[PDB]
């Protein structure tokens, strides 16, 4: 919980489960 | 006011706590996010990229010679070429890999590995190998007829520069753990061995010794738990110019 | 294709394959990783895999509070001390490169955008023992290149516009969040160039990526006895976006100013031998004896 | 299908036909800088075919004791053609790159080339605390040679350099690598004379070997800048 | 109804007819490992009737000064039949057990047998700080003998061992005990050569006594593995 | 901010407090729950399992001999065979039972007990016993005609290897308590006695002495309150190898 | 049949039974406990039983915070102390077996799955008296087998990725929850086997069931006088699932490495006499005298 | 009350009154 | 009462914090706002004057 | 092999089924006892207790 006026003040955001490993494992075009 | 009481753990600084803290600069507007290529949101994305195994971690193999295995024509059949120890939490051919270095920030790991071997002889070089994964239990297999009883792929590198040996996750437990004990039933993954399935057979104007580059990645069933400091970096002093940050 | 991944993937059962056509054999030379599934390599069972992937989230992987600065100084009368000594105050240009555990973790990426949560632990030791003073310290955030104080009772400590935090040793550690401050959209963890228009500038150091300065004094006048005051600064990156992963540092770090390398004298992590040696390529290092 | 490849940019064309399916770096294609990411407010010059075209560098001799070669971008191209003139007459620069690395030999030759494009390859020096100088880093069109390519001259590792956008030239399989690089910087544009966004590294992981007639085997680097923008027009520096 | 019992597994059958209503351990019947609990991703071999069948051990002589007998599972069966071959050729193991303990005597004999299956019977040694070695624990088909069965050789108690899955062979009432054991491990499968999930303990709480003609009274242990799975096929260890 | 004030009890560590505390490992995913047989959710499940009474807690009864009562043929009628003290909170034949050991983690207890006796003679052994529960008040009954005035079961062990003597909860108070006073009106449960109802009558080729194994469990009206440290385990030193955890 | 039980069961009234057929006489030999109800044994009344059963819940029975570690060490200058001594810091492999009250309670089960709430109490005593220093301590959680620090000012205390808690002696006790950490779905309280592929491993010890390491230093530099610093670690299991109950430990524990037994010299809790002796089986031990 | 992001951080769960004592008292089949 | 615990940063005086604080004069009524010419709400208004 | 375990306490009789386990549809006599077309295998009895 955040009672500060700046949004950077908040706790860490451990909620981003989006992965795109294919930009490193398949960076090929065909 | 509000009747309160302090719990145990009041005033402590846990380095893994997760709290909001006071803004040092109020009304600071950070620089607008620009799209940058190659964003990583989860370290398992890195761990699935195949990277070179240092299978030739021997003396006289100097620097870059350690990242390839030279195979030669043999005059006996079924011959062992190389073997690979499989604990990614330990030092060995898997340690300085993308799967190895990220895993050694962790203690617990699950999931299949892939081993990709690229044959780097000439076009005229022909031959068949058998790449065997042996689940743990006993000693590393030294003969071909013992190792092919485990998980294996047979690879003609005639037109085919690469194959993949999937090392499937075959464990009693959900995770395998590092505890600084290589022979532990909670740790040991078993063995990868390579044998001449036929022979490296080159003509006179090909180089008679050919090289294999081995890769390892993790698959997407791979998981890492229990984050720890890495044993791969360390210091016993301050670095150079670190004092200059105080001047 | 980008997708939300909260658990590791399930294994589907598979059968016997004997097919003349589509391939366990891929193309390394394209730069692509093998897409060979275990279903296609061996004969598998169905496994519903419930293993979470949240601990390898880059936010969790990097939002550990790590020691970034550790400075001891004498808290005493400094009428007759050397001009090198921290005379009841030190300044510190905030870097992430002095302590190698955080340095190697942040140098796993090329670009990092994070807010810096700064935690300040102060310990005091008497230089006979009469007790420990509950001292007030001032930590003043000063921008890169700006004016830092030159003595303990400097009039730069008034902080008309600089942010200062006052904190006591008996208190919990002082804690501030420094925002993502860079003039760019990310910090450059590695900077392949000079950040100056002449050819005499420093290589590898972009001052855009410098957070700023911690100017830490003791607010108290000196006691009749001397004290050693150790200030430890902890940084937790948070709200982290990370770009372009890199090979990890293998050789020992030599400096904080650059990526210079020496290696250790022998394997492991030597210049010509990163992994420790075994006897031959067919020698198994921890072979089970039966 | 993966082998045949045709690369037409401007008046330049490349047909490679022993290729191995080109690398788009991080799955990202070069674009012009959009208005919601733009910073410099003057109208940029986008020279199109005058700069977005293949620039062939000097070839390097692939030899037995070779360690590796590197070229830094845009620095390898900052004095070539109309790209170099737009670099020298403008403060700001932004482009992508199409790197095409060429090396063939016989079917009796062996050898593997890690052709890898490294973003922000901050080079370390060996066995010293002094940072590399301007002359060690800014080689231009000639490029440099790896000192210790096993740690990529920065104390890391050749072995994990496949995390970067790369292809291989295995002399069995292919004779050309093709990496498509987008803009790779924390800033939208950049001053091209003091900062290198990409380093093309070309490294002998498996050395050149044969028992047939010894010929000079060269490695030829053709680099096409892609979607060039130039802001801050002034006199030539 | 409770006395009559017929146990057919594979090619093996047991008709006991002085039984006392068989124990299903914790009310749990053996099953194969389901997909939502599975860990090892290779397809297991489930040999069915080749392994899921009664294995009779060597009989032990119930004598006047006997203390007790124990067999550890799967260790008592790891070298018997096609169960032992699947154990020796696979890294992983999972099965349940059907234990059938057989001991009859005359209607003039007295004696009570606590037949108890102990999960994770970590044996303690007596009068020493040194842990029991491999040879003290891994007896195989012969099994071991209780040293101090009154504390179950682990400093606890015979008296509270009825908390474990057990039956009694009271020579008045019955001549056979039957315990059905499921998989009992913290892990889904296990390496069968270094870990024992169950210990069958057979203990003379009331000793064998009679005043008729003294005959050798044996205790015969027949163990059927149930729902065998084996993962991690390789060479024989 | 919020006006607060600290209450008495602020900063204390009560070992029985019930609070959330800081996660040492953020985003740790514990190993998936697997079904394991025999889950216990409440310790009264264990306490209802019958376990052997050590009724023969005498000298010369060595080890396993203490868990059976030898009965013999007698030549006088109505004879006492054994008695059992009934305070489960005390040391005696009930202490090392599942009902006894769990109850001695507690101070207060309510509810009925069951005593099951298994006759372990021969098939040819016949006889009748009377198992009497006497509610407390006076001395333990020594003659049969005094003890059968209380709660009793009469047991022919001819074909019947077992009976149950329910010791019903007969107390003035809702609970009985331990206070280290066996003769207390808040503690004493009364007595269990066994008498020859007829005689142990065996033929010549049966063993002339037969054994009884006694069990005790709790019923499901059983309750335990006021949790305390167990008097059944203790230490006055550190254990062996406990120092090795610091090395 | 599984059911929700919040109170002990009611007693129903019963009458006189005189029946030729269905049975107070059960079958022990089946391994089943007697199902004889008091309604079937004596002539009962109706009792509405309102006695709660919540205090014997396994969660309540085991979520007591219990002393698991108690380590004193000298807080002083350790230039000239022995190489055995804790030189301002100790490490502790977390076990539940060193203190016998918690050990016997946890060894009532075969399998336990719990989160470990770790509470750390620090007391300090002067080794003349000048007052007690409000010292900062670092407790760093290190995994099983991982690198622990070797001195007080080790660079392993920087905690780039290890969790550390900093806490002061004047503060409330440091409190952390360690999760359920095992690679298995439960801890094995007893492990009938070897956790290694060779035959020389330790019996009874599965390192999967080891929580980890508490590496506890004093962050402060040493004072001019010496102090004895006693650190007490408390563990409260929570979110407890328990499986397969066992006979309780009767004999005294000998070691923490195993279940070795000696017994006491005489009854009670001797090798051959667990319960204290009475004179005969017909001797009543606390017979009321009238 | 729990303001931590991990569910294991919470207080003890003293609310599970489900009993199945018959798996220990009646582990028989008939 | 309320179970609480103090965070790191408890008791600190950051000079850029933003909190309500205790009124030294309760029920003080400030002087009514009068319109004054030339109000500046943002310092960039000044910075745009040549 | 195929077995039945028989308590002859109250049970005067059991049956051992010798199941037809042959490669061929029939077994033949040819005056050769050890022939693969002839030999049925063995019945043995052991003291179980
Ligand atoms: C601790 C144990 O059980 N056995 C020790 C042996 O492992 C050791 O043999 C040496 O082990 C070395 C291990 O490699 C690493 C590691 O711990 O993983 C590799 C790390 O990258 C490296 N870290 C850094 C910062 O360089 C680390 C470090 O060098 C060591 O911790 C320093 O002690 O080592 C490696 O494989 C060696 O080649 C191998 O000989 C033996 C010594 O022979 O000691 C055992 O106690
Ligand atoms: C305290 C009191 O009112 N009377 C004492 C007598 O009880 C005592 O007689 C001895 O009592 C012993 C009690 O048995 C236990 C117990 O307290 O329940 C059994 C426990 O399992 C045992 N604990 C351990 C860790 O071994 C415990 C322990 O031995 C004692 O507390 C040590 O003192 O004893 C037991 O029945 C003896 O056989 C009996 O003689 C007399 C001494 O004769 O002292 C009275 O003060």
């Amino acid at each position: 919980i955040n009672f500060y006026k700046d949004s950077y003040a908040a706790s860490a955001s451990k909620q981003d489960f989006s992965q795109d490993p294919s930009k490193f494992t398949e960076p090929v075009v065909e | 006011g509000v009747p309160t009481y302090l719990l145990p753990g009041s005033g402590q600084f846990l380095t893994t706590d997760d709290h909001s803290s006071a803004p040092v600069l109020p009304c600071f507007n950070p620089t607008p996010e620009m799209h940058i290529p190659g964003q990583v949101r989860n370290m398992l994305e890195v761990v699935q990229v195949e990277s070179m195994m240092e299978i030739n971690n021997t003396e006289s193999a100097v620097g870059m010679e350690r990242l390839k295995v030279d195979i030669s024509a043999l005059t006996d059949v079924d011959q062992l070429l190389f073997n690979i120890p499989l604990d990614i939490q330990l030092d060995g051919p898997l340690r300085n890999t993308l799967v190895g270095n990220i895993s050694r920030y962790y203690t617990h790991w699950s999931g299949s590995l892939e081993m990709t071997f690229m044959f780097c002889g000439s076009f005229m070089a022909t031959g068949k190998l058998i790449l065997c994964y042996t689940p743990p239990g006993g000693s590393c297999p030294t003969t071909r007829e013992t190792a092919m009883l485990g998980t294996h792929i047979v690879w003609d590198f005639g037109l085919q520069s690469s194959v993949t040996l999937i090392i499937p996750w075959i464990s009693g437990s959900h995770y395998r753990m590092f505890n600084n004990d290589a022979k532990s039933t909670n740790a040991n993954v078993g063995y990868v061995t390579c044998f001449m399935q036929t022979n490296l057979i080159v003509p006179s104007e090909s180089s008679d010794t050919c090289s294999l580059i081995g890769f390892i990645a993790a698959k997407d069933d791979f998981s890492l738990r229990l984050m720890r400091d890495s044993p791969d970096i360390g210091q016993i002093d301050h670095l150079h110019a670190a004092e200059a940050a105080y001047q | 294709i980008e997708s939300i991944i909260k658990t590791a993937t399930d294994t589907v059962k598979s059968e016997i394959n004997a097919e003349l056509g589509v391939v366990s054999l891929n193309a390394v030379e394209t730069g692509a990783t093998s897409n060979t599934e275990p279903e296609e390599a061996i004969q598998t069972r169905t496994v519903i895999n419930q293993h979470g992937v949240s601990e390898t989230l880059v936010e969790n992987f990097l939002s550990r509070a790590a020691l970034v600065s550790k400075r001891s100084f004498e808290y005493k009368d400094h009428t007759s001390s050397a001009a090198q000594t921290d005379k009841n105050f030190f300044k510190w240009t905030i870097n992430t490169r002095s302590f190698v555990q955080l340095r190697r973790k942040l140098e796993l990426f090329t670009y990092l955008r994070f807010d810096a949560e700064i935690t300040i632990l102060t310990t005091v030791a008497v230089n006979t023992y009469m007790g420990l003073p509950n001292l007030t310290l001032q930590a003043m955030f000063v921008p890169t290149g700006a004016l830092t104080p030159e003595k303990q009772d400097s009039f730069h400590w008034q902080s008309g516009s600089n942010a200062s935090v006052f904190f006591k040793i008996s208190d919990p550690p002082a804690r501030m969040t420094i925002p993502f401050m860079c003039i760019n959209s990310a910090y450059s963890v590695f900077y392949d160039g000079f950040a100056g228009f002449e050819k005499s500038g420093l290589y590898g150091i972009n001052p855009a990526d410098t957070i700023g300065n911690l100017c830490v004094r003791i607010v108290n006048e000196h006691q009749p006895v001397g004290f050693t005051v150790t200030v430890r600064v902890y940084m937790k990156p948070k709200h982290i976006k990370a770009w372009a992963p890199r090979p990890p540092r293998t050789l020992p770090y030599m400096s904080i100013a650059n990526a210079n390398y020496k290696g250790k004298k022998r394997a492991p992590n030597a210049l010509n031998a990163i992994i420790g040696n075994r006897d031959s390529v067919k020698t198994m290092p921890h072979n089970i004896v039966t | 299908s993966d082998r045949v490849l045709q690369l037409k940019l401007g008046n330049s064309a490349i047909v490679t036909q022993e290729a191995a399916n080109y690398c788009c770096a991080y799955g990202e294609w070069p674009n012009y800088l959009p208005d919601h990411e733009a910073v410099a407010i003057d109208k940029p010059t986008q020279p199109e075919t005058a700069t977005d075209r293949f620039y062939t560098l000097k070839s390097v001799k692939w030899e037995a004791g070779s360690t590796g070669w590197w070229w830094k971008l845009p620095d390898a191209l900052n004095n070539i053609g109309m790209f170099g003139q737009n670099v020298q007459h403008h403060y700001l620069y932004r482009s992508g790159f199409l790197i095409h690395v060429q090396c063939n030999a016989t079917r009796f030759h062996q050898g593997a080339l890690l052709v890898v494009a490294i973003p922000e390859h901050q080079r370390g020096a060996h066995n010293t605390n002094t940072s590399p100088g301007f002359d060690d880093i800014m080689k231009g069109e000639e490029g440099g040679t790896f000192n210790h390519p096993y740690v990529l001259d920065d104390g890391t590792s050749l072995a994990c350099a496949t995390i970067f956008p790369h292809q291989w030239i295995n002399l069995r399989t292919n004779n050309s690598a093709t990496i498509v690089l987008p803009w790779m910087n924390a800033a939208p544009m950049d001053f091209p004379l003091r900062h290198n966004q990409w380093t093309l590294a070309i490294i002998p992981v498996v050395p050149l070997g044969t028992r047939t007639m010894s010929s000079m085997v060269p490695i030829t680097v053709s680099i096409a800048p892609m979607c060039c923008e130039f802001n801050g027009l002034r006199h030539a520096i």
